[PDB]
Protein backbone atom coordinates (compact mmCIF):
# COMPACT_ATOMS: atom_id res chain seq x y z
CA UNK A 1 0.00 0.00 0.00
CA UNK A 2 1.21 3.52 -0.71
CA UNK A 3 2.67 5.38 2.82
CA UNK A 4 3.63 8.83 3.50
CA UNK A 5 5.45 8.59 7.06
CA UNK A 6 6.00 11.81 8.46
CA UNK A 7 8.55 12.55 11.41
CA UNK A 8 7.41 13.24 14.80
CA UNK A 9 6.38 16.72 15.91
CA UNK A 10 8.89 19.82 16.70
CA UNK A 11 8.62 22.15 19.63
CA UNK A 12 11.06 25.04 18.84
CA UNK A 13 11.89 28.65 19.74
CA UNK A 14 11.40 31.88 17.40
CA UNK A 15 14.41 32.47 14.98
CA UNK A 16 15.01 28.63 15.27
CA UNK A 17 14.78 26.71 11.97
CA UNK A 18 12.81 23.50 11.61
CA UNK A 19 13.27 20.26 8.88
CA UNK A 20 10.52 17.69 8.42
CA UNK A 21 10.52 14.48 6.67
CA UNK A 22 7.93 12.59 4.93
CA UNK A 23 9.40 8.86 3.95
CA UNK A 24 7.61 7.88 0.95
CA UNK A 25 6.45 3.89 0.45
CA UNK A 26 4.59 1.78 -2.23
CA UNK A 27 5.08 3.31 -5.53
CA UNK A 28 7.87 4.73 -7.81
CA UNK A 29 9.13 8.20 -5.91
CA UNK A 30 10.19 9.55 -8.70
CA UNK A 31 6.91 9.45 -10.54
CA UNK A 32 5.11 11.78 -8.80
CA UNK A 33 5.06 15.24 -7.40
CA UNK A 34 5.08 15.79 -3.57
CA UNK A 35 3.01 18.13 -2.20
CA UNK A 36 3.18 20.49 0.82
CA UNK A 37 0.41 21.76 2.77
CA UNK A 38 -0.40 24.03 6.12
CA UNK A 39 -3.24 23.40 8.04
CA UNK A 40 -3.74 26.23 11.05
CA UNK A 41 -5.85 26.07 14.10
CA UNK A 42 -6.59 22.43 13.08
CA UNK A 43 -8.89 23.69 10.07
CA UNK A 44 -7.76 25.99 7.68
CA UNK A 45 -5.91 24.75 4.88
CA UNK A 46 -2.82 26.00 2.67
CA UNK A 47 -0.65 24.84 -0.44
CA UNK A 48 3.14 25.47 0.71
CA UNK A 49 4.97 24.45 -2.38
CA UNK A 50 5.89 21.26 -4.38
CA UNK A 51 8.39 19.15 -5.88
CA UNK A 52 9.50 16.89 -8.98
CA UNK A 53 11.75 13.95 -7.06
CA UNK A 54 12.70 13.41 -11.16
CA UNK A 55 14.84 16.51 -11.26
CA UNK A 56 14.60 18.53 -7.76
CA UNK A 57 12.23 21.07 -9.19
CA UNK A 58 10.12 23.02 -6.71
CA UNK A 59 7.06 25.49 -6.76
CA UNK A 60 6.27 27.41 -3.92
CA UNK A 61 3.22 29.82 -2.81
CA UNK A 62 4.59 33.22 -3.14
CA UNK A 63 2.90 33.54 1.00
CA UNK A 64 6.11 30.74 1.27
CA UNK A 65 8.72 31.07 -0.85
CA UNK A 66 11.20 32.89 2.07
CA UNK A 67 9.92 30.80 4.59
CA UNK A 68 9.59 26.69 3.48
CA UNK A 69 12.82 25.11 0.90
CA UNK A 70 11.57 21.73 -0.25
CA UNK A 71 14.11 18.92 -1.15
CA UNK A 72 14.10 15.25 -1.68
CA UNK A 73 16.33 12.61 -1.42
CA UNK A 74 15.72 10.01 -4.31
CA UNK A 75 17.64 7.11 -2.33
CA UNK A 76 16.03 7.69 1.37
CA UNK A 77 12.95 7.65 -0.86
CA UNK A 78 11.91 10.92 1.52
CA UNK A 79 10.74 14.18 0.86
CA UNK A 80 11.75 17.59 3.18
CA UNK A 81 10.62 20.57 4.20
CA UNK A 82 12.63 22.90 5.79
CA UNK A 83 11.12 25.51 7.72
CA UNK A 84 13.24 29.14 8.48
CA UNK A 85 13.12 32.28 10.95
CA UNK A 86 10.06 30.60 12.78
CA UNK A 87 7.43 32.66 14.53
CA UNK A 88 4.70 31.75 16.14
CA UNK A 89 2.17 32.32 13.24
CA UNK A 90 4.40 28.65 12.11
CA UNK A 91 2.64 26.61 14.44
CA UNK A 92 0.79 24.51 12.94
CA UNK A 93 0.42 20.79 11.34
CA UNK A 94 1.88 20.65 7.99
CA UNK A 95 1.13 17.86 5.49
CA UNK A 96 3.41 15.91 3.20
CA UNK A 97 1.13 14.48 -0.12
CA UNK A 98 1.58 12.42 -2.79
CA UNK A 99 -0.01 14.73 -5.60
CA UNK A 100 -3.00 16.03 -3.04
CA UNK A 101 -4.12 12.76 -3.00
CA UNK A 102 -2.59 9.98 -0.56
CA UNK A 103 -1.71 11.81 2.57
CA UNK A 104 0.98 11.65 5.34
CA UNK A 105 -0.53 11.84 9.17
CA UNK A 106 1.02 15.52 9.72
CA UNK A 107 3.50 17.14 12.03
CA UNK A 108 2.90 19.25 14.32
CA UNK A 109 5.04 22.40 14.82
CA UNK A 110 4.94 24.76 17.74
CA UNK A 111 7.00 27.77 18.26
CA UNK A 112 6.85 29.37 21.19
CA UNK A 113 9.58 31.17 23.64
CA UNK A 114 8.24 29.92 26.57
CA UNK A 115 10.10 27.34 29.06
CA UNK A 116 9.22 24.30 30.42
CA UNK A 117 6.99 24.89 32.90
CA UNK A 118 4.87 22.29 35.50
CA UNK A 119 1.34 23.09 36.40
CA UNK A 120 -0.39 24.57 39.35
CA UNK A 121 -3.26 22.33 40.48
CA UNK A 122 -6.25 24.11 42.96
CA UNK A 123 -9.26 22.56 43.74
CA UNK A 124 -12.41 23.43 42.55
CA UNK A 125 -14.85 22.73 45.68
CA UNK A 126 -18.37 24.41 45.26
CA UNK A 127 -19.13 27.73 48.05
CA UNK A 128 -22.50 26.84 48.99
CA UNK A 129 -24.14 23.16 49.89
CA UNK A 130 -26.92 23.73 47.15
CA UNK A 131 -27.79 20.58 45.13
CA UNK A 132 -28.91 20.01 41.53
CA UNK A 133 -31.22 17.16 41.50
CA UNK A 134 -28.57 15.19 43.82
CA UNK A 135 -25.21 16.07 41.92
CA UNK A 136 -22.76 18.04 42.48
CA UNK A 137 -20.04 19.42 40.49
CA UNK A 138 -16.42 19.21 41.19
CA UNK A 139 -13.58 20.64 39.45
CA UNK A 140 -9.48 21.28 39.39
CA UNK A 141 -7.98 24.40 37.48
CA UNK A 142 -5.06 23.69 35.33
CA UNK A 143 -2.62 26.84 35.23
CA UNK A 144 0.13 28.00 33.97
CA UNK A 145 2.29 25.29 32.30
CA UNK A 146 3.91 24.85 29.06
CA UNK A 147 4.88 22.73 26.95
CA UNK A 148 0.88 20.91 25.99
CA UNK A 149 -0.22 18.47 26.82
CA UNK A 150 -1.42 17.69 30.62
CA UNK A 151 -3.50 14.63 31.19
CA UNK A 152 -6.35 14.61 33.91
CA UNK A 153 -7.60 12.00 35.62
CA UNK A 154 -10.26 11.50 38.63
CA UNK A 155 -9.43 8.95 41.24
CA UNK A 156 -6.67 7.78 38.62
CA UNK A 157 -9.04 6.56 36.43
CA UNK A 158 -11.88 5.17 38.69
CA UNK A 159 -14.24 7.90 37.68
CA UNK A 160 -14.93 8.15 34.04
CA UNK A 161 -17.97 9.04 33.80
CA UNK A 162 -19.10 12.67 33.86
CA UNK A 163 -16.03 14.08 33.59
CA UNK A 164 -15.09 17.03 30.98
CA UNK A 165 -11.45 18.29 29.96
CA UNK A 166 -11.77 21.84 28.74
CA UNK A 167 -9.07 22.56 25.72
CA UNK A 168 -6.40 24.54 27.05
CA UNK A 169 -6.30 28.37 26.64
CA UNK A 170 -2.87 30.05 25.62
CA UNK A 171 -2.35 33.00 28.33
CA UNK A 172 1.31 35.06 28.55
CA UNK A 173 2.86 32.23 26.69
CA UNK A 174 1.27 29.73 29.15
CA UNK A 175 -1.28 27.25 29.18
CA UNK A 176 -4.20 26.80 31.88
CA UNK A 177 -7.43 24.61 31.55
CA UNK A 178 -10.12 23.43 33.92
CA UNK A 179 -12.04 19.94 34.28
CA UNK A 180 -15.20 19.11 36.08
CA UNK A 181 -16.26 15.60 37.06
CA UNK A 182 -20.53 15.53 38.36
CA UNK A 183 -20.71 12.88 40.87
CA UNK A 184 -23.77 12.16 43.02
CA UNK A 185 -24.09 14.26 46.07
CA UNK A 186 -24.58 11.07 48.37
CA UNK A 187 -20.84 10.15 47.17
CA UNK A 188 -18.58 13.53 47.91
CA UNK A 189 -17.32 14.42 50.40
CA UNK A 190 -18.46 11.08 51.97
CA UNK A 191 -15.96 9.29 49.69
CA UNK A 192 -12.33 11.26 48.16
CA UNK A 193 -12.20 12.73 45.53
CA UNK A 194 -8.91 13.74 43.62
CA UNK A 195 -8.09 15.24 39.95
CA UNK A 196 -4.55 13.91 39.31
CA UNK A 197 -2.57 15.79 36.82
CA UNK A 198 0.09 14.47 34.71
CA UNK A 199 2.59 16.60 32.66
CA UNK A 200 5.02 14.49 30.30
CA UNK A 201 7.31 17.34 29.48
CA UNK A 202 8.22 18.38 33.16
CA UNK A 203 7.45 14.29 34.20
CA UNK A 204 5.73 15.90 36.97
CA UNK A 205 2.71 14.02 38.64
CA UNK A 206 0.80 15.99 41.16
CA UNK A 207 -3.01 15.36 42.96
CA UNK A 208 -5.06 17.53 44.48
CA UNK A 209 -7.93 16.16 47.07
CA UNK A 210 -11.01 18.34 47.16
CA UNK A 211 -12.14 19.43 50.60
CA UNK A 212 -15.91 20.91 51.23
CA UNK A 213 -15.53 24.39 52.01
CA UNK A 214 -19.93 24.84 52.53
CA UNK A 215 -21.77 25.23 55.76
CA UNK A 216 -24.69 23.42 55.30
CA UNK B 1 -5.28 33.49 -6.15
CA UNK B 2 -8.89 31.48 -6.55
CA UNK B 3 -11.33 31.69 -3.60
CA UNK B 4 -13.03 29.08 -2.27
CA UNK B 5 -15.67 29.43 -0.11
CA UNK B 6 -16.85 26.72 1.43
CA UNK B 7 -20.37 26.41 3.17
CA UNK B 8 -21.88 25.46 5.61
CA UNK B 9 -18.72 25.99 7.81
CA UNK B 10 -20.80 23.04 10.23
CA UNK B 11 -24.37 21.28 10.08
CA UNK B 12 -26.12 19.29 12.49
CA UNK B 13 -28.17 16.30 11.32
CA UNK B 14 -28.58 12.69 11.75
CA UNK B 15 -28.49 8.98 10.80
CA UNK B 16 -30.49 8.31 7.51
CA UNK B 17 -30.08 11.97 6.77
CA UNK B 18 -29.51 13.31 3.79
CA UNK B 19 -27.40 16.41 3.39
CA UNK B 20 -25.33 18.83 0.98
CA UNK B 21 -21.99 20.80 1.20
CA UNK B 22 -21.17 23.77 -1.14
CA UNK B 23 -18.05 25.34 -2.38
CA UNK B 24 -18.04 28.17 -4.79
CA UNK B 25 -15.06 28.91 -7.05
CA UNK B 26 -14.32 32.75 -7.49
CA UNK B 27 -12.62 32.37 -10.85
CA UNK B 28 -13.63 29.35 -13.30
CA UNK B 29 -12.03 26.22 -11.90
CA UNK B 30 -13.93 24.01 -14.50
CA UNK B 31 -14.28 20.56 -13.59
CA UNK B 32 -10.88 20.66 -11.33
CA UNK B 33 -11.97 20.32 -7.81
CA UNK B 34 -11.54 17.30 -5.37
CA UNK B 35 -13.68 16.89 -1.92
CA UNK B 36 -11.39 15.52 0.94
CA UNK B 37 -12.21 13.94 4.07
CA UNK B 38 -10.57 14.22 7.42
CA UNK B 39 -10.71 11.84 10.30
CA UNK B 40 -10.47 13.49 14.21
CA UNK B 41 -6.52 11.81 14.21
CA UNK B 42 -6.22 14.34 11.71
CA UNK B 43 -6.00 11.15 8.59
CA UNK B 44 -7.04 12.56 5.50
CA UNK B 45 -8.60 10.60 2.79
CA UNK B 46 -9.89 11.12 -1.12
CA UNK B 47 -13.33 10.85 -1.78
CA UNK B 48 -13.91 12.59 -5.08
CA UNK B 49 -11.68 13.84 -7.71
CA UNK B 50 -12.81 15.87 -11.11
CA UNK B 51 -15.95 17.15 -9.62
CA UNK B 52 -18.10 13.97 -9.38
CA UNK B 53 -16.16 10.69 -9.80
CA UNK B 54 -15.71 8.43 -7.05
CA UNK B 55 -12.46 7.14 -5.40
CA UNK B 56 -12.04 3.26 -4.88
CA UNK B 57 -14.15 1.99 -1.79
CA UNK B 58 -15.76 5.00 -1.25
CA UNK B 59 -19.27 4.14 -0.15
CA UNK B 60 -22.18 5.01 -2.85
CA UNK B 61 -23.73 7.47 -0.37
CA UNK B 62 -21.20 10.22 -1.73
CA UNK B 63 -21.81 12.29 -4.87
CA UNK B 64 -20.44 15.24 -6.16
CA UNK B 65 -21.82 18.12 -8.63
CA UNK B 66 -21.48 21.35 -10.08
CA UNK B 67 -23.91 24.37 -10.90
CA UNK B 68 -22.39 27.51 -12.22
CA UNK B 69 -19.15 28.27 -10.00
CA UNK B 70 -21.34 26.16 -7.20
CA UNK B 71 -19.33 22.45 -6.48
CA UNK B 72 -21.65 20.31 -3.99
CA UNK B 73 -21.02 17.16 -1.98
CA UNK B 74 -23.96 14.94 -1.24
CA UNK B 75 -24.05 12.57 1.50
CA UNK B 76 -27.06 10.18 0.28
CA UNK B 77 -27.96 8.44 3.80
CA UNK B 78 -25.64 9.72 7.27
CA UNK B 79 -23.71 6.92 8.92
CA UNK B 80 -22.29 7.11 11.98
CA UNK B 81 -18.44 7.67 10.67
CA UNK B 82 -19.93 10.23 8.36
CA UNK B 83 -20.06 12.97 11.22
CA UNK B 84 -16.11 14.22 10.58
CA UNK B 85 -14.25 17.24 8.67
CA UNK B 86 -14.45 17.72 4.54
CA UNK B 87 -12.26 20.27 2.31
CA UNK B 88 -12.82 20.70 -0.96
CA UNK B 89 -9.73 21.56 -3.29
CA UNK B 90 -9.23 23.26 -6.60
CA UNK B 91 -6.16 22.43 -8.52
CA UNK B 92 -7.08 24.60 -11.99
CA UNK B 93 -4.90 27.01 -11.31
CA UNK B 94 -1.73 27.76 -9.12
CA UNK B 95 -2.21 28.24 -5.92
CA UNK B 96 -4.07 25.26 -5.40
CA UNK B 97 -6.71 26.38 -2.88
CA UNK B 98 -8.88 24.64 -0.18
CA UNK B 99 -11.94 25.94 0.98
CA UNK B 100 -12.06 26.57 4.43
CA UNK B 101 -13.95 23.12 5.73
CA UNK B 102 -17.49 21.90 7.01
CA UNK B 103 -17.78 19.56 10.72
CA UNK B 104 -20.98 17.16 10.27
CA UNK B 105 -22.36 17.13 14.15
CA UNK B 106 -24.98 14.94 15.36
CA UNK B 107 -28.52 16.64 16.15
CA UNK B 108 -30.28 16.04 19.40
CA UNK B 109 -32.71 17.38 21.58
CA UNK B 110 -31.97 20.57 23.07
CA UNK B 111 -30.78 20.38 26.91
CA UNK B 112 -29.80 23.69 28.90
CA UNK B 113 -26.56 23.74 30.59
CA UNK B 114 -25.96 22.56 33.98
CA UNK B 115 -23.99 25.97 35.55
CA UNK B 116 -21.64 25.72 38.39
CA UNK B 117 -19.65 28.54 39.97
CA UNK B 118 -16.26 28.11 41.82
CA UNK B 119 -14.69 30.60 44.19
CA UNK B 120 -10.81 30.76 43.74
CA UNK B 121 -8.66 27.68 45.50
CA UNK B 122 -7.32 29.36 49.33
CA UNK B 123 -4.02 27.75 47.48
CA UNK B 124 -4.23 30.17 44.96
CA UNK B 125 -5.14 33.56 47.20
CA UNK B 126 -2.31 32.39 49.14
CA UNK B 127 0.02 32.57 45.85
CA UNK B 128 -1.63 35.91 45.39
CA UNK B 129 -4.35 35.46 42.74
CA UNK B 130 -8.09 34.20 42.16
CA UNK B 131 -9.82 32.52 39.40
CA UNK B 132 -13.72 32.25 39.50
CA UNK B 133 -14.83 29.16 37.65
CA UNK B 134 -17.81 28.79 35.46
CA UNK B 135 -18.80 25.39 33.98
CA UNK B 136 -21.67 25.37 31.43
CA UNK B 137 -22.06 21.60 30.91
CA UNK B 138 -24.24 19.29 28.57
CA UNK B 139 -26.27 21.77 26.52
CA UNK B 140 -27.57 21.83 23.02
CA UNK B 141 -27.41 23.31 20.59
CA UNK B 142 -23.38 24.86 20.44
CA UNK B 143 -24.28 28.35 20.72
CA UNK B 144 -24.00 30.00 24.29
CA UNK B 145 -23.32 33.19 25.90
CA UNK B 146 -21.86 33.69 28.98
CA UNK B 147 -21.81 37.46 30.79
CA UNK B 148 -19.88 37.85 34.19
CA UNK B 149 -21.11 40.64 37.02
CA UNK B 150 -18.95 41.33 39.92
CA UNK B 151 -21.09 43.15 42.49
CA UNK B 152 -23.55 43.31 39.27
CA UNK B 153 -21.65 45.03 37.42
CA UNK B 154 -20.71 43.74 34.00
CA UNK B 155 -16.85 42.42 33.84
CA UNK B 156 -15.13 41.29 30.44
CA UNK B 157 -11.91 41.71 31.23
CA UNK B 158 -9.85 38.84 32.42
CA UNK B 159 -12.07 36.31 30.77
CA UNK B 160 -11.36 33.14 29.76
CA UNK B 161 -13.53 30.36 27.39
CA UNK B 162 -12.94 26.93 26.44
CA UNK B 163 -15.47 25.00 24.56
CA UNK B 164 -15.14 20.68 24.34
CA UNK B 165 -16.51 19.19 21.31
CA UNK B 166 -19.49 16.76 20.43
CA UNK B 167 -19.75 14.64 23.48
CA UNK B 168 -19.35 11.19 21.24
CA UNK B 169 -21.57 9.52 23.91
CA UNK B 170 -24.82 12.06 24.32
CA UNK B 171 -24.09 14.59 21.65
CA UNK B 172 -23.97 17.61 23.55
CA UNK B 173 -21.38 20.26 24.08
CA UNK B 174 -19.63 22.08 27.39
CA UNK B 175 -17.78 24.90 27.80
CA UNK B 176 -15.75 26.45 30.78
CA UNK B 177 -15.26 30.33 31.42
CA UNK B 178 -12.57 31.28 33.84
CA UNK B 179 -12.22 35.19 35.26
CA UNK B 180 -8.75 35.95 36.74
CA UNK B 181 -8.28 38.72 38.77
CA UNK B 182 -5.30 39.59 41.50
CA UNK B 183 -6.23 38.36 44.94
CA UNK B 184 -6.36 42.27 46.05
CA UNK B 185 -8.86 42.82 43.09
CA UNK B 186 -10.82 40.30 44.72
CA UNK B 187 -10.93 40.77 47.80
CA UNK B 188 -12.33 44.34 46.97
CA UNK B 189 -15.45 43.26 46.10
CA UNK B 190 -17.77 40.25 46.98
CA UNK B 191 -20.64 38.59 44.57
CA UNK B 192 -19.54 37.27 41.40
CA UNK B 193 -21.85 36.13 39.17
CA UNK B 194 -21.94 33.75 36.04
CA UNK B 195 -25.18 34.42 33.88
CA UNK B 196 -25.82 32.32 30.91
CA UNK B 197 -28.05 32.62 27.96
CA UNK B 198 -29.01 29.59 26.04
CA UNK B 199 -31.68 29.23 23.03
CA UNK B 200 -33.40 26.97 25.76
CA UNK B 201 -34.57 29.97 27.72
CA UNK B 202 -35.21 33.35 27.29
CA UNK B 203 -34.26 33.72 31.25
CA UNK B 204 -30.63 33.59 31.61
CA UNK B 205 -29.11 30.51 34.11
CA UNK B 206 -27.43 32.92 37.16
CA UNK B 207 -25.17 31.07 39.38
CA UNK B 208 -22.97 33.64 42.27
CA UNK B 209 -21.92 33.29 45.61
CA UNK B 210 -20.51 35.93 47.69
CA UNK B 211 -16.65 36.27 49.02
CA UNK B 212 -17.79 35.30 52.56
CA UNK B 213 -20.18 33.08 52.31
CA UNK B 214 -20.47 29.23 52.92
Amino acid sequence: EIQLQQSGPELVKPGASVKVSCKASGYSFTDYFIYWVKQSHGKSLEWIGDIDPYNGDTSYNQKFRDKATLTVDQSSTTAFMHLNSLTSEDSAVYFCARGLRFWGQGTLVTVSAAKTTPPSVYPLAPGSAAQTNSMVTLGCLVKGYFPEPVTVTWNSGSLSSGVHTFPAVLQSDLYTLSSSVTVPSSTWPSETVTCNVAHPASSTKVDKKIVPRDCG
Amino acid sequence: DIQMTQSPSSLSASLGERVSLTCRASQDIGSKLYWLQQEPDGTFKRLIYATSSLDSGVPKRFSGSRSGSDYSLTISSLESEDFVDYYCLQYASSPYTFGGGTKLAIKRADAAPTVSIFPPSSEQLTSGGASVVCFLNNFYPKDINVKWKIDGSERQNGVLNSWTDQDSKDSTYSMSSTLTLTKDEYERHNSYTCEATHKTSTSPIVKSFNRNEC
